[PDB]
This record gives C-alpha cells, structure tokens and sequence, in this order.
C-alpha cells in the first residue's frame, strides 16, 4: 500500500503475531486450574490481546514486514488518525495550559505581593483560568493582534552585545 | 374587583368588557403571560376556522359536491384527509390558506402595534354592521358561536375516532 | 472549613501533587476503559 | 441568621434571597469560592438543557421523526443511531449559540464584563412572554425549579437506562426489578483487577 | 482580591474593550434582544421576521412539491425530477442544477409535503403504555405500582 | 355558631393532654387548639386551612359513596358494566377498567388545575384574601351569618369525622375482607 507497506488485516506477520502473543497466555494459562483467580486473570489477559489485534487489523493501520503496525504521518487524509488528528487534539490541550498558565501569571504580577500568588495559588482564580482556556485560539489570536501578546524589543531586557 | 364567571377567583387584570365575548374567564393567569391582543386574534382565528369546520362536518354529512364520492370512499371527517391529499384538493387548500395567512402574519403584527382591532379584517361586502349597536351585537354572537363552535369540532372529530358515523348519522343512529 | 488549611492546600506542592495525581488518574482511567488507542479512531 | 434549607449551617454569603430559588442552600461554601453570578449563569444553563432533555426522553419514547434511523424507542440507543452529520451539526450550532447568545464573552473572565449582563438573561425572549414584570418573579422561580428538578429527573432517567436498558415511560410499564447478579457497583480494585 | 469566576476582566487582569453596551429592551420574533443599530428593530424587527418566516413557509409548499409534473393521455400526472428538464445551450452541461439540488428531499428518502413531513415519512407516535393499565395488571405487565403490590403482598 | 372560647376558639382544647399552642391563633375556623408537633409555629396556615377542608370534602363524598356502593344502591345499568360486587376495592378496579374513574379523575384534575390551584396560590399569595375552603358555592344559600360560625364548624368536624370514618371503613374491609353495611 504506501511506502510498500502491507494493510494490518492481511499482512501474515501480523497474524503469526497474535497466534504467538495468545500461545504464551495460554501455555500460562495451561498451569492453572478452570476456576481459579490466576486462570481468571490470564483468561482476560487473553480476551484483552485479542482484541487489540482485531481492532487494529480493522483500524485501516499498514503494517510493515515485521508485523507490527507502521505511522503514516506525512499528512495524507487517509492515515491522519496516526498523527494530524491526535496533534491538533494535542495542540488544543497543550495551548489551553499555555494559556491559561499566561493568564495565572499576568494576574499574579497585579498582585498585592506577586510571588505568593505562584507559591500559594489563589485557586478559584486559578481555577477561573482554567475554565478559559476552551476558547484558546480566538482569546490568544485576539489578544496577539491587539497588541496584548507581544511585548516590543525595548521592553525586554538583553545582555549588552 | 372579583370574576364574574369565576367568583372566587380574582379579576384577570388584563381583559375589560369593551372587549368581545368578555366574561372574566381567565383563570389561569395566560392573559398575563402573552399578550391579550394576540391572545384575542388567535380565539377569533380558532372561532373562525373551527366554526368553518363545524358547518362543513355537517354539510359533508348532508350533501356531497359533484363527482367527489369517487375520489374519496366511504372515508368521512378525518378519513377524507389522507386521500384528498393524493389528489390536490387539500393542497391546493393549504396553499391558498397559506397565502392569505402570510396576510394575517403580517394583519397580527399590525394589531400587536396597535394600528387595528384583533380579527378586523374590514370584511363587510354585504352590509350588516351599519349600525353600532348591531356591530357589537354581532361581535358577541360571532365569539360565542366561534367557541362553541371549536368545542363541537372536538366533539365532531372525536366522536368520528370513537364511532366513525359522522355528527348527522351519530344523531340518527344512537 | 479553616482558612490556613484552606491556603496551605493551595501551596504550589500540594496542588501540584493533587493536580498531577488527578491528571494521572484520568490517564490511566481512561486506557482503562479504553485501551491500546494507538490511534484516533477514524 | 442560620440557611432556611439547612437549619444548622450558618446562612452563605452571596445568598441574600435576591436570586429566585434562593433558600439559602451553599452547605459546601461554592457561593463564597465562586462568584454567584457564574453560578448562576450555570444553574440555569445545565437546567434548561436538563429540561429538554428530560422532555426529550419522554418525548423521543412517544413521538419519533420518521426513518429507521430516528425509530429508536429507548433514548441512550438514539444517540448511536441518529445521523452522524446531523448530530455534529446539532453540536456545531450548538457552539455558535453559544458564541452568539453570549456575544463572544463565553470565559470566566469576560461574561458579565457588561453591567447590563445578568446571570441567566441571554436576551432570549421570542414571544415576549416576559413583558410582563408582574409575573418576573414568578416565572423566574419557576424557571430555577424547573430546571433543578429537570436536572434530578434526567439524572435519574439516563441511569435507569443504563441499569434497565429500556426507555423511562416504558420501564415504567414493563417495570423489572434490578436481579442485582449484574450492575454490581464498583469492584476494580476487589479482586485486583479483571 | 477576586471573586473567582467574577466574570469582571480588570479582576483577572485581563484585557478589556471598555466600551460595555446599554442593553436595549427591544425583542424581535426569530433573534435575541441586544444592542442594536439604530432603526435595525424597526426595519428588522419582530414584523420582519414574522412576515419573512410566513412568506418563506408559503414558498417552501412549490418547493415541497418541486418536480415536473406531465398529464398523460389519461387524467394521472407523472412526477418527474427537475433533473430531466435538459437545457440547450450549456455544451456538455445537459442536466442543469435545478430548485431540487438546493432542497433534496428525495435524494435523502423524506419526501416534503406543503405542510412538512407527508405520507411517505410522517411522524412516529406511539403508545409507550402498550395497552394496559397503570396497576392491577396480568403478567404481560408489571407497572412500577405493580411491583410496589408484589413487594407489599410476598 | 363560632362560640369562642367553648369551641372554635382561643383557650378551647379538646384533648387537655396535649397543650394549646400559642402559634395556633383562634382566627381559624373549627380550631380547638390541637397540635402536639407544633405544625401551625411554622406552616403557611392559610394553606393548611384549605388543604384540610378539601380533605374534609372529599372524605365526606368518600363515606357517602361507600355507604352507597357497600349498602347495593346504585343507579340504572351501573351493576351491569361495573363490577357487581359491592367491595369498594373490586367496585374501583372495575371502575378504572370501564373508565369512569378515569372520566372523575380527568374532570377532578381540571378543576384543580383550572381553578383549585389559582385558588390556591392567590389565597396564599394575598391577591383575593379567600377564605381557606372557599369556591364561591352556595346553590341553596344556607350561607351568610350560619356560614360564618356553625356550618363552617360543622363542615369542619363533620369531614374530619369522615376522615377518620373513611380509614376506619377501608382498614376495617381490608382486616374483614369483607364490606360494611
Ligand atoms: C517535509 C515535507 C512535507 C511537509 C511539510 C508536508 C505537509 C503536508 N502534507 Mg505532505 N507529503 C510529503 C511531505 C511533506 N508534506 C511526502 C514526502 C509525501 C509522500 C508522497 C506526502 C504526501 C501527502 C499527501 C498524500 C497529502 C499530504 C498533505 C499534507 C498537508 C497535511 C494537512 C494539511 O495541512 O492540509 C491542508 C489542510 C488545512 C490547512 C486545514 C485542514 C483542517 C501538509 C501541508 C495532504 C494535503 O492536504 O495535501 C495538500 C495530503 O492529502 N502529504
Ligand atoms: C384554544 C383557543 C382559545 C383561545 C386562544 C382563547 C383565548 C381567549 N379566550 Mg376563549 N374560550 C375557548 C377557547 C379559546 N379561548 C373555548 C373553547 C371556550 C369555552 C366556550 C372559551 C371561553 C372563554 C370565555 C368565557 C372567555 C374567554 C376569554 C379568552 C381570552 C383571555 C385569555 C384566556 O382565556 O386564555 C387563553 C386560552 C387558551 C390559550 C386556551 C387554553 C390552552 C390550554 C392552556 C391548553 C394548551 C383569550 C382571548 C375571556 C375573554 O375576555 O375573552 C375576550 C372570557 O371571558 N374564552
Ligand atoms: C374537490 C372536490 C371535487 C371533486 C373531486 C370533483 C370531481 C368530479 N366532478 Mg365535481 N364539483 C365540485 C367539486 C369536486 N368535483 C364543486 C365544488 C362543484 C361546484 C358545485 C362541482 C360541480 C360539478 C359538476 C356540475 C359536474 C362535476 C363532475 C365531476 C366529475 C368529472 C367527470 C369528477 C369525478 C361532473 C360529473 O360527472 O357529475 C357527476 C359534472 O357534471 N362537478
Ligand atoms: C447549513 C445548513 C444545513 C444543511 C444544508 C443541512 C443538511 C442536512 N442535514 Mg443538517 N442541520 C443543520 C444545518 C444544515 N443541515 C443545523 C443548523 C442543525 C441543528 C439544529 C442540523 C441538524 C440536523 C439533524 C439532526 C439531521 C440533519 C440531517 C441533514 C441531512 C438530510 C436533510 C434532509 O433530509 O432534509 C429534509 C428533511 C427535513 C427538512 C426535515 C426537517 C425536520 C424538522 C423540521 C425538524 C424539527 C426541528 C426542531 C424543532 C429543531 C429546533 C431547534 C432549532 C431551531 C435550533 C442533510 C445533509 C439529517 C441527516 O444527517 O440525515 C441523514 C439529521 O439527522 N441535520
Ligand atoms: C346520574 C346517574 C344516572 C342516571 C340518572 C341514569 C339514568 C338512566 N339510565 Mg343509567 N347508567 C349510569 C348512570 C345513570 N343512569 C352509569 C354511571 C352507567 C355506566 C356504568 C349507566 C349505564 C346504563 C345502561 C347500560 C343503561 C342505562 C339506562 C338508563 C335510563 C333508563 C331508566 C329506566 O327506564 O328505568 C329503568 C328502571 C329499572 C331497571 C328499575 C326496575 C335512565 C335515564 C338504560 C338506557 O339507555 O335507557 C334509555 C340502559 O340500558 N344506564
Ligand atoms: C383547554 C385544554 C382542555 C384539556 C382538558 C383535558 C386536560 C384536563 C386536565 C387533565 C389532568 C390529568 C387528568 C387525567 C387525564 C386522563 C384521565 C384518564 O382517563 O386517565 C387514564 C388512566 C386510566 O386509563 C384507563 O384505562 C382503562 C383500561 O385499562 C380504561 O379502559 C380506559 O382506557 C381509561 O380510563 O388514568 C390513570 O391511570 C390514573 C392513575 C391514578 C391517578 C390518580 C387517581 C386519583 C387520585 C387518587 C390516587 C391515590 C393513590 C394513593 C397511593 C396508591 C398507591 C398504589
Ligand atoms: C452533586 C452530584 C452528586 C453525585 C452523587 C454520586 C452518586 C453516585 C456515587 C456512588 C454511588 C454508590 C457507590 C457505591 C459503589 C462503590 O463504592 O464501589 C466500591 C468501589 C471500590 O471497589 P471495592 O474495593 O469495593 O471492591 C469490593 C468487592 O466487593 C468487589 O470486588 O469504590 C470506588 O472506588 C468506586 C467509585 C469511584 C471512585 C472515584 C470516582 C471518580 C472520582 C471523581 C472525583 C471525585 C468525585 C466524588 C468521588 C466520591
Ligand atoms: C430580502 C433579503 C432578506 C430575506 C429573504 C430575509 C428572510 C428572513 C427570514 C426568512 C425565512 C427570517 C426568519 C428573517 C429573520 C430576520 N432577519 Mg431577514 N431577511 C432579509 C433581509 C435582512 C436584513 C438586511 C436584516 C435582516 C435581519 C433579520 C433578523 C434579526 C434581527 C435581530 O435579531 O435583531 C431576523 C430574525 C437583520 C439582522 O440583524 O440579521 C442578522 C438585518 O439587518 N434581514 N429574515
Ligand atoms: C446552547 C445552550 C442550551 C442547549 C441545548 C441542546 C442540547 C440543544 C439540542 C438541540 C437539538 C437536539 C436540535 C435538533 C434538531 C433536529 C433537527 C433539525 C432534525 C432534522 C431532521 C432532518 C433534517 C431529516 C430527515 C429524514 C432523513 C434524512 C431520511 C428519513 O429516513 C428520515 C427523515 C424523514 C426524518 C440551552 C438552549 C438549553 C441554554 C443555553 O442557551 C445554552
Ligand atoms: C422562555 C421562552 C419560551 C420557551 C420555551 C421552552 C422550550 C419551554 C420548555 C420548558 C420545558 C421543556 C420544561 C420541562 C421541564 C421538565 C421537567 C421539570 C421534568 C422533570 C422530571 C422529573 C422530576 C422525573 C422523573 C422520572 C424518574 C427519574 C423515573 C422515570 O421512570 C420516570 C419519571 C419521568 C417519572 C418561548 C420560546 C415560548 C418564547 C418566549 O418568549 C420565551
Ligand atoms: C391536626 C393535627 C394532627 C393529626 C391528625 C390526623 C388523625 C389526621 C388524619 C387524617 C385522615 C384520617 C385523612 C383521611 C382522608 C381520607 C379521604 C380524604 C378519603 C379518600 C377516599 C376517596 C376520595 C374515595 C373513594 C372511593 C368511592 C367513594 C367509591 C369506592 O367504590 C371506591 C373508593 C373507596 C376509591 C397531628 C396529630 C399530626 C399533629 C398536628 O400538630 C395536629
Ligand atoms: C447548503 C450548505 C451551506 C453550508 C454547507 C457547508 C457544509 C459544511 C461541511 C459539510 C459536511 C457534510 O457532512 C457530511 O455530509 C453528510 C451529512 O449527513 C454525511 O453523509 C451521510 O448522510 C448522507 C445523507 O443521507 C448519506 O447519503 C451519506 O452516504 C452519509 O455518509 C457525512 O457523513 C458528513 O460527513
């Protein structure tokens, strides 16, 4: 398929690998008695290895020659449920902490004292901020265009070269 | 200040004798959620069809226009409705309604400004309210026969969904 | 409740225990749950 | 000077009996962390969805839009089988309600910005029905009860479902005890897992 | 100090417009009451949309029942898409986008009516109750009252 | 008549046992200074007055209709739908299965909802002052002056002895099982 890759479904290493991963279960499920709680326990183990593999073999993944499960992450639409829909879910939560990390500490600088604010967190506050970061994007590209973001070279202070 | 229909109960405090077919019955206080004028336009729209309705669940059961019992079958009330639409008839019913009620749309927007009585439509091609006290005469007999009239449509309808006679032949049998 | 315990739970070690705690805990609920998400399912 | 709901905890801050539905019940001191206004504004929100969702229960269980893919009787089944499309777009038009009735003052930090804002008034008044100050008060209570009573009823319907995989009013006449040999609560960390 | 979820943006040290609008009473039929231009209420207000909403539901009744219908020999007319009505002088544009490609009513199977819905899908209203009463029932049903009965009689 | 202080009245209990409350003010009618678990000091008493005297109603048109259905009186071709027995519970079993409780239930319900609980909240409210129990309902008048004092007293005893006759009645056919009279 792409890159030369095999589709997880049909691929035989794929296969032999669940047939092995479900043989070592059972030869340790082969020492145990039909009630008892390590047999159980391995048993659940077994349904759980199962169903990996059966959910991954419909999952449209593309497995390589070894038979496990390759990454598509050059932004193709048919593969973008590895990497581009994960990140931008990533991005989503990353810039929410960032935001409302940066909202936390341009509140504690108009503080009585400012450093107990970060040591001791006024947390309703706190917790005010971070139910702002939901609309992140918008909050920051408004507050980046209107000047609010970006502070102009000759207020930051430098080395002297 | 107490109802004169509800004597126990207070004055509804948004409905005067100078309106029509006024009796103090607002129990329930719906006067003082919405506004009366809409209030009094949609009890006359109510009136007006389902007195239209009544008068023809009752001309249906006596007569029965050219051709038209071939369309229908023995379908009475309520039946006629499901195959009337296959044919035309109740579209082309709902579309000139439609038309005239985009109209009333437009009449009730007028009456909620104040610009113009609920229900005056200023229809009088033949003259009977020249005189004023018959135009107040008839404004009380046209409410009153309207919600009678829409009591009796229910009554009409459901007594087809019970028996499936119709008003003239539930009367001759049983 | 008091207020010194109150501004002592929200020194920066104990929320950030807490708060990592609860972070790992919906972690590790959530690949309880539903595990082995190697992927966003699409 | 004691809360009218709950006789032996002292009256909360924030609760003046100015808000409808203002019984003086905070036993856990949210109003005095939490700015009553948000709460408010949140009260009222989850309880009008919570209103029309538990009139979309029971509703779904007597009238359904017609096709297969709207025929599902028991309310937990309709949410996999509805129209994927037409469910984001409910979720969809759902955010630009939000984005809009709140004029893009959504966050914590930035509703009731305006003075003129109020905890619970969107502007949402179609028919006028609140023209009216006379009945303000009235329908305001109502409103909060409603909405509290909506939230209790729909919790309870969603988790009736869950236990008996049957729609409200028809659990309700086909009624069937919980057997308790399933629906144990708990009981991960019991047996150590599995 | 700070309320916490105040809502006030100096509080959070926030960045604020300042500029906080009078909220006008006014309300119109299909929108929310707000700050408004001047003379947008009157020109766009509760008339407006009323009238526009009563004219675009007279409209929508052709459109419903968009298609092209041909009598035959007989009386019987046959309802064809818009679809067939080819046009001549679009080159290899044959079939024309038509009222049907904005409204697609039978593409998704709902077959419009003038007054929405129709026999071909209609509302589903059905009886949850099943036909049996609310207490004193057989064992087709067993109301919650009825298990409250069997608990009090055990 | 009223007779206050005989009974209907400040100082008037009619069980000693229990003390008279200072909450429970004379103003209400047919009080005799009954309340041991102090109801009255934090009630709405205007509400308490009325759900009392349509409980009182209500069990008086009780006792006469089981009197009625338990002593075989019936009116014509009721025997044949309903249920022949002259049980008060097979009576209302058979009752709901041919409708007619529903039909009592429906018109009963609108009354309440139309005009028992306007009633209601606009006692309690202070938008008519009606006077707990009041629904403007005297077809062959009996009221005026006797209203005021004895037949609101009597209306009042006699329901809450019908209250009581009522339980007594049902409990007595259950234990039996089998109807009074
Ligand atoms: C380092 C090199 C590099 C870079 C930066 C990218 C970057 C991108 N590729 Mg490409 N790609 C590369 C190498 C690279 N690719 C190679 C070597 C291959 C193998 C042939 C591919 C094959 C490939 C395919 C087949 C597709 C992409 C697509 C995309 C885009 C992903 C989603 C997106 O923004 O669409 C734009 C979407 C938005 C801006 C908003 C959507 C929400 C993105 C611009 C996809 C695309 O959109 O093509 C333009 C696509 O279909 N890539
Ligand atoms: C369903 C249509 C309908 C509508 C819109 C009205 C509307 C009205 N009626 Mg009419 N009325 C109707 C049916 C209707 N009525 C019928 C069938 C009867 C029995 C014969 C009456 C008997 C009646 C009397 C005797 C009086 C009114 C009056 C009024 C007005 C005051 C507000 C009110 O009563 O509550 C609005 C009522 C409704 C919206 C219907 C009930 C809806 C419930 C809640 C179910 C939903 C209002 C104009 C009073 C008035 O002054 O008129 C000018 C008055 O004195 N009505
Ligand atoms: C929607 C109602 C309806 C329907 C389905 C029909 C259908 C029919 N009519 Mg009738 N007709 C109608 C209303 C209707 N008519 C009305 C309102 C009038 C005015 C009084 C007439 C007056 C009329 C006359 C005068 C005649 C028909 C005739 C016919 C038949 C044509 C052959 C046909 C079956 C003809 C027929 O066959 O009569 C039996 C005929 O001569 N129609
Ligand atoms: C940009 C406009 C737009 C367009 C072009 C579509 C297009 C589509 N929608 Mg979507 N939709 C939209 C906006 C839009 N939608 C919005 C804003 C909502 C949220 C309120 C929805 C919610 C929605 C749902 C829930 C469903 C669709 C479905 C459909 C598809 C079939 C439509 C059909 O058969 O219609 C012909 C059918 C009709 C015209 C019937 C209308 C039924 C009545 C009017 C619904 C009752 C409305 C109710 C009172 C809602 C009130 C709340 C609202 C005012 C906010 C079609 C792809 C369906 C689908 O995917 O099926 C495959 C589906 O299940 N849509
Ligand atoms: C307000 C209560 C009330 C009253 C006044 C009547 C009055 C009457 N019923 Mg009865 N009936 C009632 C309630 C009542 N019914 C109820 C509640 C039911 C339903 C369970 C019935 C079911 C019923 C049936 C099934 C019949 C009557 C009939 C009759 C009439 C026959 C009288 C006669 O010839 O004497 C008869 C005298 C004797 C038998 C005594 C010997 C009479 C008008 C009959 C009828 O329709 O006649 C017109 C009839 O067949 N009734
Ligand atoms: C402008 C609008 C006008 C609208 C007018 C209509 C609405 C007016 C308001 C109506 C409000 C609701 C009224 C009822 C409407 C339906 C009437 C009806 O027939 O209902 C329908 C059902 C009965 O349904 C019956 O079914 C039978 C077959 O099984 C019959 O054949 C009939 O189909 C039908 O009568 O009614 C009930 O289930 C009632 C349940 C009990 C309700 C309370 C009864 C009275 C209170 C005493 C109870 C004490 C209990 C103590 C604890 C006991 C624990 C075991
Ligand atoms: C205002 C909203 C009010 C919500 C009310 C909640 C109603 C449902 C609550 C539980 C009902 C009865 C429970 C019996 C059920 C019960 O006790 O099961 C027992 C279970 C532990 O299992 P065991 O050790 O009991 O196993 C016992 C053996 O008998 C079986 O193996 O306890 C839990 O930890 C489960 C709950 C999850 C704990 C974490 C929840 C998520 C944390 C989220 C943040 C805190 C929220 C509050 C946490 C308490
Ligand atoms: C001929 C072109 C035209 C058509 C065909 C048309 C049809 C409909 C329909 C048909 C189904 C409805 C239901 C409807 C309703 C509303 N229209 Mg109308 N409308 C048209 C023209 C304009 C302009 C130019 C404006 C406007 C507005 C509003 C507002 C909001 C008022 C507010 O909420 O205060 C509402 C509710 C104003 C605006 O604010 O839009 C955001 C505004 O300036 N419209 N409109
Ligand atoms: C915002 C927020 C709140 C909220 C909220 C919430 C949760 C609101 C939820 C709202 C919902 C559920 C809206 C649903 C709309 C459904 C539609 C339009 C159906 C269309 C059917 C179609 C097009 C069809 C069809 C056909 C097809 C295709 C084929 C056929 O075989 C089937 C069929 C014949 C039917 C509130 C308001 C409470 C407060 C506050 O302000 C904050
Ligand atoms: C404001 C506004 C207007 C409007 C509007 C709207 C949309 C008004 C709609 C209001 C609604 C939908 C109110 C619904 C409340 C539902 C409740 C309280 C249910 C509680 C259930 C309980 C307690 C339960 C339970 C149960 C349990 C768990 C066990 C179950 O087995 C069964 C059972 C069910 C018994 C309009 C648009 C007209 C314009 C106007 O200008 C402004
Ligand atoms: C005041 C006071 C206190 C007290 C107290 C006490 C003792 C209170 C007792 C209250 C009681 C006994 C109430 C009983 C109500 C019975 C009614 C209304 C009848 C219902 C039957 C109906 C409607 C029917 C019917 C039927 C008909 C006719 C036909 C049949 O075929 C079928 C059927 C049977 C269905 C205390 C001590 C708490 C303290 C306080 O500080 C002061
Ligand atoms: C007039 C439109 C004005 C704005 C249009 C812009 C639209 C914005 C993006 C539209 C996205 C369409 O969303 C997509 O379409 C329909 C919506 O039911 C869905 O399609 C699904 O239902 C349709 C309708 O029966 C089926 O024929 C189809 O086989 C099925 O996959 C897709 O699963 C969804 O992904």
């Amino acid at each position: 398929d792409v890159a030369g890759l095999t589709p997880c479904g049909e691929s035989k290493e794929f296969a032999r690998r669940l047939d092995g991963s479900v043989k070592k279960l059972q030869t340790r499920l082969s020492k145990y008695e039909a009630g008892t709680p390590p047999a159980l326990a391995l048993q659940k183990q077994i349904d759980k290895t199962k169903n990996r593999f059966d959910r991954y073999g419909k999952a449209g993944l593309l497995c390589g020659t070894d038979g496990l499960p390759h990454l598509i992450t050059d932004g193709r639409w048919t593969h973008s449920g590895e990497f581009v829909i994960p990140g931008l879910l990533f991005l989503y939560v990353a810039g929410w902490i960032g935001w409302v990390g940066r909202s936390y500490v341009l509140f504690a600088r108009t503080a009585d004292k400012p450093t107990e604010k970060e040591i001791i967190i006024d947390v309703p506050v706190a917790l005010s901020f971070v139910s702002t970061g939901f609309i992140w994007p918008f909050s920051a590209f408004k507050e980046f265009t209107s000047g609010n973001l970006i502070v102009p070279a000759d207020e930051i202070t430098v080395s002297p070269r | 200040a107490m109802s004169e229909s509800v004597p126990f109960l207070k004055k509804p405090e948004a409905l005067d004798s100078s309106m029509a077919g006024y009796a103090g019955f607002d129990p329930l206080g719906l006067s003082s959620i919405a506004d009366i004028k809409f209030l009094q336009e949609s009890e006359i729209k109510h009136c007006r069809i389902a007195m239209l309705a009544a008068a023809g669940s009752i001309a249906q059961d006596i007569f029965t226009f050219p051709g038209v019992s071939k369309v229908v079958g023995t379908a009475k009330m309520t039946g006629v409705h499901d195959v009337l639409v296959k044919q035309g008839a109740m579209g082309q019913i709902l579309l000139w309604t439609s038309f005239l009620e985009v109209f009333g749309t437009i009449a009730l927007l007028e009456t909620l400004d104040g610009k113009r009585a609920p229900g005056d439509f200023k229809f009088d091609p033949l003259g009977f309210s020249k005189n004023a006290e018959t135009a107040k005469r008839y404004q009380l007999s046209e409410i009153k026969n309207g919600r009678l009239a829409m009591l009796a449509t229910g009554g009409m309808v459901h007594g087809y969904f019970i028996t499936g006679k119709g008003p003239l032949e539930l009367l001759t049998n049983f | 409740m008091d207020s010194n315990f109150l501004k002592y739970l929200s020194t920066a070690p104990v929320l950030f225990t807490v708060w990592l705690s609860f972070t790992a805990s919906f972690i590790i609920e959530a690949n309880r749950f539903f595990p082995d998400m190697l992927y966003f399912p699409m | 000077a004691k809360s009218k709901a709950v006789p032996f905890l002292s009256q909360p801050e924030a609760l003046d009996g100015s808000m409808a539905g203002d019984v003086g019940f905070d036993p856990f001191g949210i109003s005095s962390v939490i700015d009553i206004k948000w709460l408010r504004e949140s009260e009222l929100k989850h309880g009008r969805i919570c209103m029309l969702a538990a009139t979309g229960c029971l509703v779904q269980e007597v009238v359904h839009l017609p096709g297969p893919a709207f025929s599902q009787k028991m309310a937990l089944n309709a949410w996999a089988a509805a129209p994927r499309g037409g469910m984001i777009s409910i979720l969809v038009a759902i955010g630009l309600i939000e984005m809009i009735s709140n004029r893009f003052a959504l966050t914590a930090t930035d509703m009731f910005a305006n003075p003129n804002r109020v905890p619970g008034d969107l502007g949402f008044d179609p028919l006028s029905l609140g023209a009216n100050p006379a009945n303000r008060a009235r329908f305001e209570l109502s409103e909060v009860i409603h909405g509290r009573a909506a939230m209790m009823g729909f919790s309870g319907m969603v988790h009736q479902m869950i236990v008996s995989k049957q729609a409200p009013i028809e659990q309700l006449m086909h009624f069937k005890a919980v057997d308790s040999s399933l629906m144990k609560l708990g009981g991960a960390a019991g047996n150590l897992g599995y | 100090d700070t309320t916490g979820f105040s809502g006030v943006p100096s509080q959070f040290a926030r960045p604020e417009s300042g500029v906080y609008p009078a909220e006008p009473t006014e309300q119109t039929f299909l929108g929310m009451r707000g700050p408004r231009a001047p003379g947008h209420r009157e020109n766009f207000g509760g008339k407006h949309t009323a009238t526009m909403l009563a004219i675009a539901a007279l409209l929508w009744q052709p459109v419903s029942e968009a298609g092209m219908y041909r009598m035959g020999a007989d009386g019987a007319l046959t309802k064809s898409s818009f679809s067939n009505m080819e046009v001549p002088g679009f080159g290899n544009m044959k079939k024309a986008p038509t009222i049907e490609s904005l409204f697609p009513f039978a593409k998704n199977g709902f077959d419009a009516s003038p007054a929405l819905f129709g026999k071909g899908s209609m509302i589903v209203v059905e009886d949850p109750r099943d036909g049996c009463g609310a207490y004193a029932n057989s064992g087709a049903c067993h109301t919650f009252l009825d298990e409250i009965g069997d608990a009090l009689k055990k | 008549l009223w007779n206050e202080g005989k009974i209907q009245g400040k100082g008037v209990s009619v069980i000693p046992l229990f003390p008279r409350p200072a909450s429970l003010d004379g103003t209400f009618p047919g009080d005799q200074g009954f309340d041991p678990f102090g109801f009255s000091s934090w009630v709405n008493m205007k509400f308490v007055a009325e759900a009392e005297i349509k409980h009182c109603r209500l069990a008086m048109l009780a006792f006469a209709g089981i009197m009625v259905e338990s002593a075989g009186i019936s009116f014509p071709g009721a025997t044949s739908v309903l249920g022949s027995s002259k049980n008060i519970f097979e009576i209302h079993d058979k009752a709901v299965a041919s409708g007619a409780m529903g039909q009592i239930l429906l018109w009963v319900s609108f009354f309440e909802v139309v005009a028992g609980v306007p009633a209601m909240n606009e006692m309690l409210n202070g938008e008519s002052s009606r006077i707990p129990g009041y629904y403007a309902f005297d077809p062959l008048g009996q009221g005026k002056g006797d209203k005021m004092g004895r037949m609101q007293l009597s209306e009042i005893q006699n329901g809450r002895l019908a209250m009581l006759a009522v339980s007594g009645i049902v409990h007595h056919t259950l234990i039996t099982g089998k109807g009074p009279l």
